């Protein structure tokens, strides 16, 4: 076949350069039509806009902008006011709703027409669990930032119904990254084990207020909910004896996955330079790395259909578009290994609750695989005690002091009782 | 005790649960001895109408299958749920079915029957009634039904006069291995081969009467 | 041509007719609550539906004036936890003991959810529901022994 | 005593955390004193702790 076109909803980046996700999206579509083997006779276009993230009436023009002129999926606004007016959109049209970014499905919606490519906080919630369980913890202080990290992590509040923990849910100031009031009030109560649920560019800006505070020490554990730790400015954090345990999708141990980034870095000429940002470098992080698997995820689905014709849809004479109900069928059934790791969907929901996560955690040459989750076999975490250095002090004291003892009365006869002894 | 269809069979006597398929009622025990009737035993063949009250660990109402005779008898998992069960061979010829029960519950019960044909690649039977009667450790090696160095599973059975309860004595105890509940021991059963009724079992020095 | 919306009344839906009345001008009239996003620059809207940023504090002072140490909130859809956010945040600060539970699915079933609620000695009790579902739990909650003279 | 001029202390810091010596007394001036709290603070030693 020919063309077959893309969309997208994008950041308006009105200074500055274009959106980290939208670079990756012109990235894993140039990389598709060089590399001739995937869709070897068949090309790719995209068809990208720009919206205000909040203003849902624009995302729902510049999608029936793109259905008029035709596509053949939208690949997400990426926030969950608009994304949900895009999503109701993809269903009365039959194109699907590829998106990359988490949002709260409200439980009684009847969508069927979209893949959510992020990591779903069901899972996710549970591999933060069985970190709590593994460091046998009794007490955790899990603060969020906005009102909805109480849905992303409702299987970690609903723990002490059925577990032996202590919840002590908090709150970050509402923009505001001058957290030393909160930070305070969690050292008067001991509360040396705390879960952030906060991005990175938030957690980088607590531990400059950890540091700035006596927080930043060999007492306190940190886990992050977010999955971009491993591009966090750790080089002031290093020595401090803490421990920042935290997960990582971004299969950032193969040749392949390398060199894409290393390949991203050189397509990031236009990065900004903030030295009080406290992150490392323009890394690829994990919500720009999933509109790279978005963009080939659906690519195995047109590679399994050649017969794929986009047509022009209107909104105010709505259609479901012909081959709707069976390339959506390809792209919750498609299987693939991108930068993520491994890429499979729901059949019920359409979201990625099988996946493979890297427990990576702070050590003193810097932030070091310890482990390796999974939904089917839980926690990995070999760690082996052998690679260390020495200096372990161990007493030996076999105070069993094994007696030679006979039965001879009065001196030593067996205890008169009915119940057994031992 | 309420527990119904349990009447045996040739082999497999079908094990429902008490009152099936109406409703189990409030706290039950029965404990549904699977004789696994000689050269062949009972596979668990659950039906399809499987339900008694979910639970975390099944601490609430459950079903057991027990492997070995009670207690140490490693058990393959509990089974409460609405999935109807599988995996059951049950190679020992002594088995046991614990079906507790809470007050407050729901979901009318099981029912299984017997699948398992082939054969493994003692009888020291002891009848006696009356007012008394001296069952001693004399008779084991007199009667001729064992062996000397060998694993006995010699059970006296004790029937009563009519309008009777029995009250067991000891006039001599004596264990060649004190409180070890493994190799020598002397357990009370008040009826049939049933953990819910064993009154006390004894290995240490002294038994007292029950 | 209008003068007024009288909005959804969801969610979902309330969300998408609040940017049409921003960007046409028209306003919004909302009668039920709906989570705004803690950034949205959207100005054309009123809301009559109590705020649960004031009825999350009444049910905290209630809690106070009864003297409870502990409670045992019970929701039913995610949406609940934002409902009732000043409340679970409360034992930070003060000396309660929140043990958040949830109601089942789309079952309308709580016989397995308030036997582990009697076994556990939960005894105060906060449910998140409409009332046409704490119908249901009182029904449930009266063919169980969780009726008698000292549960609240 | 402090390493030649080399202000990177962090050896000497990190046997003052096994010992636990908590009450500190530098004779140094205050071009070297404002280098320690450096690597006072990358470890974890500026803390309520010590003195
Ligand atoms: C997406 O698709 C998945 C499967 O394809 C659906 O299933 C959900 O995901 C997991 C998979 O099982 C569930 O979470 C796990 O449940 C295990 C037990 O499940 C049973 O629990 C009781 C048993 O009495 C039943 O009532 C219940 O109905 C289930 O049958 C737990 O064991 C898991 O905990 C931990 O256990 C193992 C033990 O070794 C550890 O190694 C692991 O670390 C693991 O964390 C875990 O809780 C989940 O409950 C399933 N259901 C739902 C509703 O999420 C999903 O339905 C589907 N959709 C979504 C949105 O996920
Ligand atoms: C938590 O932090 C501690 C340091 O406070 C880490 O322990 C050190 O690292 C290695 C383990 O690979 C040991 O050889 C060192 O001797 C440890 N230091 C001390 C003082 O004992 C630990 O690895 C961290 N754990 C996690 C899960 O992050
Ligand atoms: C294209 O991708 C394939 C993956 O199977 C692999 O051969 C290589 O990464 C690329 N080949 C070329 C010629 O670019
Ligand atoms: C390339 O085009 C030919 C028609 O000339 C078609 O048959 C084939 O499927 C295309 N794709 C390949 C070879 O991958
Ligand atoms: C865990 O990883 C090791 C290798 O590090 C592997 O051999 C093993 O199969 C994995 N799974 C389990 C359950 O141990
Ligand atoms: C028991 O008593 C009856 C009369 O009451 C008597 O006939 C019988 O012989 C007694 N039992 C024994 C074993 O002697």
């Amino acid at each position: 076949t020919h063309v077959l076109r893309f969309g997208g909803i994008f950041e308006y980046v009105e200074s500055g350069p274009m959106g980290a996700e939208e670079l990756a999206f012109r990235f894993a579509v140039n990389t598709i039509n060089r590399n001739r083997t995937l869709l070897p006779n068949t090309t790719l276009t995209y068809d990208t806009q720009k919206i205000n993230l909040y203003d849902s009436f624009e995302a729902s023009k510049k999608a029936c902008d793109q259905l008029s002129l035709g596509v053949a999926a939208i690949f997400g606004p990426s926030h969950s006011s608009s994304a949900n007016a895009v999503q109701s959109i993809c269903n009365a049209l039959g194109v699907p709703h590829i998106q990359t970014r988490w949002k709260h499905q409200v439980s009684d919606n009847k969508d069927s027409f979209y893949v959510s490519l992020y990591p779903d906080f069901s899972s996710l919630s549970r591999a933060i669990l069985d970190l709590v369980q593994f460091f046998k913890w009794k007490t955790v202080t899990v603060v969020y930032d906005d009102s909805t990290g109480l849905i992303r992590l409702q299987e970690l509040i609903k723990a002490p119904s059925r577990y032996n923990l202590r919840l002590k849910i908090r709150q970050l100031p509402a923009d505001t990254k001058d957290a030393k009031p909160l930070l305070k009030e969690m050292k008067r109560g001991k509360e040396f084990h705390v879960i952030f649920d906060c991005s990175h560019e938030m957690a980088a800006g607590i531990l400059k207020q950890a540091l700035a505070m006596g927080m930043m020490t060999e007492y306190y554990h940190y886990i992050f909910t977010t999955l971009d730790l491993f591009a966090l400015d750790v080089e002031p954090y290093r020595y401090s004896g803490v421990n920042m345990t935290g997960f990582r999708i971004l299969n950032t141990e193969n040749t392949q996955v390398s060199s894409i980034i290393e390949k991203w870095s050189m397509e990031r000429l236009q990065a900004p330079p903030k030295p009080d940002s406290g992150l490392l470098d323009g890394f690829m992080t994990t919500d720009a790395a999933l509109m790279y698997d978005a963009v080939h995820v659906v690519s195995v689905a047109v590679q399994q259909f050649p017969q794929m014709t986009v047509s022009s849809l209107q909104c105010n004479r709505h259609k479901p578009w012909r081959f709707g109900t069976r390339f959506m069928s390809l792209i919750k059934e498609a299987h693939w290994e991108g930068l993520t790791g491994r890429i499979t969907f729901n059949k019920t929901n359409g979201l990625r609750t099988d996946f493979d996560l890297d427990v990576i955690s702070l050590k003193e040459e810097g932030l070091e695989k310890i482990g390796t989750w999974d939904p089917a076999s839980g926690l990995n975490m070999t760690e082996s005690q052998k690679g260390k250095p020495a200096n372990i002090t161990d007493s030996l004291s076999n105070r069993s002091l094994i007696v030679t003892t006979i039965l001879e009365e009065p001196y030593v006869l067996f205890k008169k009782s009915d119940k057994p002894l031992y | 005790t309420q527990c119904g269809i349990w009447v045996r069979t040739s082999n497999g006597g079908h094990f429902a649960s008490p009152n099936y398929p109406d409703s189990y009622p409030p706290n039950k025990e029965c404990i549904y001895i699977l004789e696994a009737a000689p050269r062949q035993r009972i596979e668990l063949t659950f039906d399809e109408r499987y339900y008694i009250e979910p639970s975390f660990e099944c601490r609430f109402d459950h079903l057991e299958v027990r492997d070995g005779p009670f207690g140490f008898s490693p058990l393959i998992d509990r089974y409460c749920g609405m999935k109807s069960p599988a995996l059951i061979r049950s190679t020992g010829r002594f088995m046991w079915i614990k079906f507790s029960s809470d007050e407050e519950l729901e979901g009318l019960g099981f029912r299984a029957k017997y699948s398992f044909i082939p054969d493994p690649d003692p009888d020291c039977q002891f009848e006696l009634s009356g007012a008394d009667g001296i069952v001693r450790s004399s008779q084991v090696e007199q009667e001729e039904k064992t062996k000397p160095g060998q694993a006995v599973d010699c059970i006296w059975t004790i029937k009563a006069t009519p309008k009777a309860k029995i009250y067991l004595r000891f006039l001599d105890y004596q264990m060649e291995h004190s409180n070890e509940c493994k190799r020598n021991f002397v357990a009370v059963y008040d009826g049939s081969s049933a953990i819910e009724n064993l009154k006390a079992k004894f290995c240490s020095t002294v038994a007292n009467d029950v």
